[PDB]
RNA sequence: UGGAGAGUUUGAUCCUGGCUCAGGGUGAACGCUGGCGGCGUGCCUAAGACAUGCAAGUCGUGCGGGCCGCGGGGUUUUACUCCGUGGUCAGCGGCGGACGGGUGAGUAACGCGUGGGUGACCUACCCGGAAGAGGGGGACAACCCGGGGAAACUCGGGCUAAUCCCCCAUGUGGACCCGCCCCUUGGGGUGUGUCCAAAGGGCUUUGCCCGCUUCCGGAUGGGCCCGCGUCCCAUCAGCUAGUUGGUGGGGUAAUGGCCCACCAAGGCGACGACGGGUAGCCGGUCUGAGAGGAUGGCCGGCCACAGGGGCACUGAGACACGGGCCCCACUCCUACGGGAGGCAGCAGUUAGGAAUCUUCCGCAAUGGGCGCAAGCCUGACGGAGCGACGCCGCUUGGAGGAAGAAGCCCUUCGGGGUGUAAACUCCUGAACCCGGGACGAAACCCCCGACGAGGGGACUGACGGUACCGGGGUAAUAGCGCCGGCCAACUCCGUGCCAGCAGCCGCGGUAAUACGGAGGGCGCGAGCGUUACCCGGAUUCACUGGGCGUAAAGGG
């Protein structure tokens, strides 16, 4: 009564660019792995299914669509993955992405050509891409009988057996031998397969050249020992809608998909500070990661977790180091494709949900209630790309909104909220159009908040062109606190990015020693509201070269005004200029799209700076105005069908094209 | 728990010499014997006149430091002696004196109170038979404080039980160096205890 | 889903239904009597009154009426009857009411 | 057996007077630390809603059957399948589900408290006394057959038992109207008339045991009534028609406008009616020298309410928390025709919130319901769990050991400090190990007796292989606040009215014991601080214990 050999664990993820078949492919897997029938919704994150003495955990959700992050999260927890491909979509420009972001972490995967029945469904065409686009070493593992509309049976080279499908309800199948013709086509691909498998097992290499056939068991060992290393990618096929190639893809699973053991140990850090592997031994310290909270109406808060070491136990006590909290796990739970299996424990490498725990949000590390209070890695860094202006109408809504993120920011830390440090309005950090968009539904609906959604403002600056010199007088002599202050200055523009420089240019001391501090705090001050629109008049040097005073009337303050007057006017007089913010950007793009990429940027008040190649791609640097730079994501991803990415930094401020001078007088 | 840390420091501060250590404090070096002044950086400087409060506080700290016993416990005992029918001053001493960890030291089974405590804790002591380990235990009139049997032949016990041949033990106690016994004749008395402590002050300290 | 205490209700209904009758009985009957007694039917009134009386102490046995519940109703029956028979009648037959 | 004051209005003074602090307390929260154990204690907010499981049953010694495992088979063979006993399933009928457990929403009131009144009443079960248990009839489930239904169940025929119902009898005796007698609110008698009792089971079977019926008495628990006491607002001053009283009915266990009819105009209020706010009341709890002030969590008593609201049925008792009916709101199933519900029970989920626990073990004990018993039920209770939430005890070592290492800090550069502190040296040995190991449990039952006294015998531990006991046994967790004055405890460097502190007075504008760090010091120590709130200090609402010529205060 072991029921857990570990080496029988298949934790897999179904990734692939939208349209595809991810979702549909899963419900299907969840019908075969469990149709049982013996004489007796992805309902929550991960689900368990059994397929020929092997438990499988699935987390279909990818989607790719702009914002991945999630895909790249399950990816870290799980060990295997099927990169479903849309057979049809042949001139397929987005088959990509998905994967180039998989080995990005370091996880093994097999390929599936889903719509082998939809028009244009050309198997090869994929492989003619799976090495042309990403460029791996896939391995033809099947050859379909009846390309597209004529979808009948299929053939597995490795095992040279032929199966068929008489329908699409997923019932009348069978393993009927090769139909007359075809046959020949096989061999060669079954030789290359073995020829491929040769680059792994020398045994399946000699026997090749000698004239012996590798055993159906040592042959598999090669392919498997080869995939798991991220060297090859076994390609299969079948209309997932018509139930074809599924039950065969499922074998494809166990046969080549890594087990929680074949995978490289998680690193974590002790309370002292030092890396360390976390061994999949269901008897070492208890170390588990969390990854998805969900509110159940029946059992309440659920916290799906992936164990690595030790073993969580029903009716125990855990400890989250992340938020130094003692959680009391009361009930363990495994999601079966149709019911709530209440088990008693999850041994390292296994996945499910615990019930209880309150402070355990995403990415939390739970150890024993005495174990080395350690913290795993998890560090993912998917920042944003697209933001918006959100002004909560009357101060009323400005609150409904506070709560909005007070719960929405826990239910999805894949964003960021910020109050523009210069003008109330708050930014909503997203990861692609849709992202912020659908928040705008919930945040406005399931929060009934109804605010504004336009675009950010720009942190402008004021300054001048020509140097000026004017009088700063104040005097108020009527009878007592005379109030007598007066000064003359030398205002002169400085290079766009100079700063603030004053000049204590007083000879003998016509302007007392004690009052200069204040005549500066006055000038420094006044520079707040510009002469044009009211922005930080900056980039200038000031020179106090004169000014008199009175023995009794003068005041520390009286001078702060006079000087705040000399300035309040030199800028008005020296012809002001509405400076603005320029950014540094670097769009990573295949010189395929580049052509227009640069164009579009030019027609954005920007001026190009260069392109020193990178990887297979090429980078473009240049400056742009934050005004004419909004919602750039969904514009870059346009001139690049997705293969485009950019960064951004600040640099300097610079004059507006005059036509934009009278424009801003708002 | 029972303080711990520099002691021939308190011996100082209070500036009225104490035998927290026992043996050594007797030698030319109770600490205060060489540097009779408050610790710290300043210590040896013209001491400003004490406030009416400081005084009583110090007389308390003095008395409590003698028996080395958490302010908590020290206070509970006082708050007991008050509600007790009898001149509260003496009374307070009465109980303080009745502490097993003390009776032990008084009987000489230990060189210091600090030590006497450890013994009591590790069951090296016994009361009318059953062994006790709570230093705070309060001895009644007419009890036998003895050294357990497993103990009897332990260096320490000897040496100390040794210096006992000759020396007398407070009129409220009778010791038999041989059987390593000792009775608690009567409740000690005001004078019997020659303490450099004034109870009146301390009381007045707990009146504010 | 359920608790076999409805056995208590089922009964609850039966019993009610039972005494519910000897209840409304004594009523109608109590009347038929005082009616005559007042009407002048001297003896034939005393007859009914004697019956009513029975049915009362009769119901007193079970749980219908009880204590003075009966006795009370009586002290009023053979109270008003006699105080209607004095409307010129002389208690004829040896009904309940004592000489 | 009990009473402490201080800082701050001035140039200085004295007085008045406000503000402020030191003390105690807490169902607590929050911060930084956090080792053990014992006994306590742990939704104070949404009386918001709630998935799941369990929290009330039990008698075959009340009765007839269905189904199953045994006897002997009824008859001559299976047949009309009977019988006696031990499982069972519901149906009958009997008690018990009105106690126990939860909660404080409502309520300012005979609700509660206290002391009384019932010539105005009730009380299943339990004691003691008296007399009975005589005849007969009779239905309804269960069961069979038939019909409606998705379901929950339901309708129609026809059997049949009983401690179920019903009639007649005898009525010790009790109930009624009338009359007389004592008495004195309807209390005892007494005569005529009238009305009413009942049930049967088990055995060892003319004798017990358990029941039944009536009546008198005890005991326990209650209903109703009354005097006194029971918060803030007069910027709430007048309130009242079943209203206050009466006669006669009805109603009740019983008084009474508690209800109705009909008469009479009365009932209440500055001694504060009526209205508004708030609140469950008490024993007690905290504080206080006391008087007094606050307060009512855990435990005990009373009340009230069980989603909001209304209502009766049964019954000794209820207007019933896991009973019922209806309205409304919400939850669920639906064959959408209609059904199923009520965690303020234990545990837990969600929401709310600064915040409050395990969907745990045991009926071993105590206690409760049913039974002649064996025994069954018992989230009541007895324990375990998590939480420094509180309190109490205990440890992180003890004795030696330098005119005194190092490092670090101060320095008049001679040196001073940390400091016997460390080191080092011995010695005891928390933790942790083998081993042993409870008290709580002695009855109910059984046998002698006489199923009485008394005597003897057996089965009974959740916590727990825990506490504790003997043997072995390693030097083995410290923090937190403060250091200008009140207030114990001071130096150096940063800093330059900045940054910051701050209970009050005030500190900070180049030497700051008041900011930030360091050394050092004081307090207390598995704690130490902060924030709420209450008493004290506050004779600062003064009864104890104050005042008004000018301080606030004499009314023209
Ligand atoms: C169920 C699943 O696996 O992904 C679903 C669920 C999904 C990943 C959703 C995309 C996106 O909202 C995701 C975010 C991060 C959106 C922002 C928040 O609300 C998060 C709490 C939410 C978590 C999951 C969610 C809600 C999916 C989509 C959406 C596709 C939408 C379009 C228009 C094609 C998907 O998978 O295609
Ligand atoms: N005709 C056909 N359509 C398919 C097949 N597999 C997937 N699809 C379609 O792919 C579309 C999106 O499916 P889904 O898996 O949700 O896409 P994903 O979530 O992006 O993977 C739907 O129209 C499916 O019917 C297939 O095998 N045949
Ligand atoms: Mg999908
Ligand atoms: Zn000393």
């Amino acid at each position: 009564k072991v029921e857990y050999d570990l080496k029988r664990l298949r934790n897999i993820g179904i990734a692939a660019h939208i349209d595809a078949g991810k979702t549909t492919t899963t419900e299907r897997i969840l019908y075969y792995t469990g149709r049982i029938h013996k004489i007796g919704t992805i309902t929550a994150a991960v689900t368990t299914c059994f397929w020929k003495d092997h438990r499988i955990n699935i987390i279909d959700t990818p989607g790719h669509v702009d914002f991945t992050i999630e895909v790249e999260r399950s990816m870290r927890v799980l060990d295997g993955a099927i990169v479903v491909f849309d057979s049809s979509q042949g001139v397929e420009p987005q088959s990509e992405t998905v994967w180039r972001q998989a080995e990005k972490y370091k996880v093994p995967r097999i390929a599936f050509a889903n719509k082998m029945d939809k028009t244009g469904a050309d198997l090869w065409l994929v492989i003619r891409t799976m090495q042309e686009r990403l460029g791996a070493r896939p391995v033809v593992m099947q050859l379909p009988i009846g390309r597209e509309d004529t979808f009948s049976g299929i053939i597995d080279v490795l095992r040279m057996k032929a199966y068929t499908y008489g329908n699409d309800l997923g019932t009348d199948i069978r393993e009927i031998p090769i139909p007359e013709e075809y046959l020949d086509q096989a061999r060669e691909y079954h030789e290359k397969l073995v020829e491929v498998a040769a680059d792994f097992d020398e045994n399946i290499m000699l026997k090749y050249l000698e004239g012996e056939e590798p055993t159906e068991e040592e042959l598999v060992a090669a392919i498997r020992k080869g995939t798991i290393d991220l060297k090859i990618t076994p390609v299969f096929l079948g209309s997932a809608l018509k139930n074809k190639g599924v039950q065969l893809l499922l074998d494809a699973v166990v046969d080549y998909l890594p087990s929680p053991l074949d995978i490289p140990p998680i690193k974590g850090t002790t309370p002292e500070g030092e890396v360390v592997e976390i061994h999949p031994d269901p008897n070492g310290p208890l170390a588990a990661l969390a990854f998805k909270i969900m509110a159940d109406p029946y059992v309440g808060r659920l916290t799906f977790i992936r164990v690595y070491s030790g073993t969580l136990t029903s009716g125990s006590y855990v400890y989250n180091t992340t938020k130094g909290r003692k959680e009391r796990v009361a009930r363990l739970l495994r999601m079966h494709a149709n019911h709530r299996e209440e088990v008693e424990e999850l041994k390292a490498g296994d996945l499910g949900a615990v019930v209880g725990l309150k402070e355990t949000i995403t990415g939390d590390t739970l150890v024993g209630e005495d174990a080395p209070r350690v913290i795993l890695e998890s560090i993912e860094v998917p920042e944003p790309v697209i933001d918006v202006a959100i002004e909560p109408k009357t101060k009323a809504d400005q609150e409904k909104l506070s709560q909005a993120l007070a719960r929405l920011a826990e239910e999805d830390p894949t964003f960021r909220v910020s109050t523009h440090p210069e003008t109330g309005q708050t930014i909503i950090s997203g990861m692609g159009e849709l992202h912020l968009e659908i928040i705008v539904d919930r945040l406005k609906r399931e929060f009934k908040v109804d605010a504004n959604v336009g675009k950010p403002q720009v942190a402008y600056r004021e300054t001048i062109t020509k140097p000026v010199d004017v009088e700063g007088k104040f005097i108020r002599q009527t009878g007592g606190r005379g109030q007598y202050g007066h000064v003359k200055i030398k205002v002169e523009p400085l290079p766009r990015g100079s700063g603030f420089e004053f000049v204590n240019a007083i000879v003998g001391g016509v302007i007392p020693k004690e009052y200069i501090p204040a005549v500066q705090k006055g000038i420094e001050e006044a520079m707040q509201s510009g002469p044009l629109i009211g922005f930080p008049v900056v980039d200038i040097k000031v020179t106090l070269y004169d000014g008199s005073y009175h023995e009794v009337d003068s005041s520390e303050m009286a001078f702060k005004i006079a000087g705040s007057m000399a300035i309040k006017e030199a800028v008005q007089k020296g012809d002001p200029v509405i400076l603005e913010p320029i950014m540094r950007v670097e769009v990573t793009t295949p010189e395929e799209y580049m052509g227009d990429v640069i164009g579009d940027l030019n027609a954005r008040r920007g001026q190009i700076l260069g392109m020193e190649p990178r990887g297979n791609a090429q980078v473009i640097r240049a400056f742009v105005p934050l005004a004419e730079m909004f919602g750039y994501a969904t514009d870059l991803r346009s001139k690049t069908q997705g293969r485009g990415s950019f960064v951004m930094f600040f640099d300097h401020y610079q004059e507006v094209p005059k036509q934009v001078q009278e424009k801003l007088i708002k | 728990g029972r303080y711990i840390g520099p002691v021939c420091r308190l011996c100082r501060r209070e500036g009225v010499k104490l035998y927290l250590k026992g043996e050594r404090c007797y030698s030319p070096k109770c600490a205060m014997e060489r540097r009779p002044y408050p610790p710290g950086q300043h210590g040896q400087k013209r001491a400003r006149r004490p406030s009416d409060y400081a005084v009583r506080l110090r007389e308390k700290q003095k008395l409590r430091r003698i028996y080395g016993i958490s302010e908590r416990q020290f206070r509970n005992l006082f708050e007991e002696a008050s509600k007790k029918k009898g001149v509260t001053g003496s009374v307070f001493l009465g109980l303080l004196e009745s502490r097993l960890d003390n009776v032990v030291y008084r009987l000489g089974f230990a060189v210091s109170r600090r030590q006497a405590r450890q013994l009591v804790r590790h069951g090296h002591i016994t009361v009318n038979g059953r062994r006790v380990d709570l230093p705070s235990y309060r001895v009644r009139p007419g009890d036998e404080i003895a050294v357990a049997e497993k103990s009897r032949n332990l260096e320490l016990i000897r040496q100390n039980l040794e210096a006992m041949k000759g020396r007398k033990v407070g009129p409220w106690l009778s010791l038999d160096v041989e059987g390593m016994k000792g009775k608690f004749l009567r409740l000690p008395d005001r004078e019997d205890l020659a303490l450099p402590v004034n109870e009146q002050l301390v009381i007045e300290f707990y009146s504010r | 889903r359920n608790l076999s205490a409805l056995k208590r209700h089922r009964q609850s209904l039966k019993r009610r239904l039972r005494n519910k009758a000897k209840k409304s009985a004594i009523k109608t009957l109590s009347k038929k009597a005082i009616q005559l007694a007042q009407e002048g039917k001297a003896e034939e009134a005393l007859k009914i009154m004697r019956k009513a009386e029975s049915l009362i102490d009769k119901a007193a046995k079970g749980s219908t009426l009880h204590k003075n519940a009966a006795a009370r109703r009586k002290s009023r029956l053979m109270r008003k009857v006699r105080q209607l028979l004095e409307a010129a009648g002389a208690p004829l037959i040896g009904g309940g009411l004592s000489a």
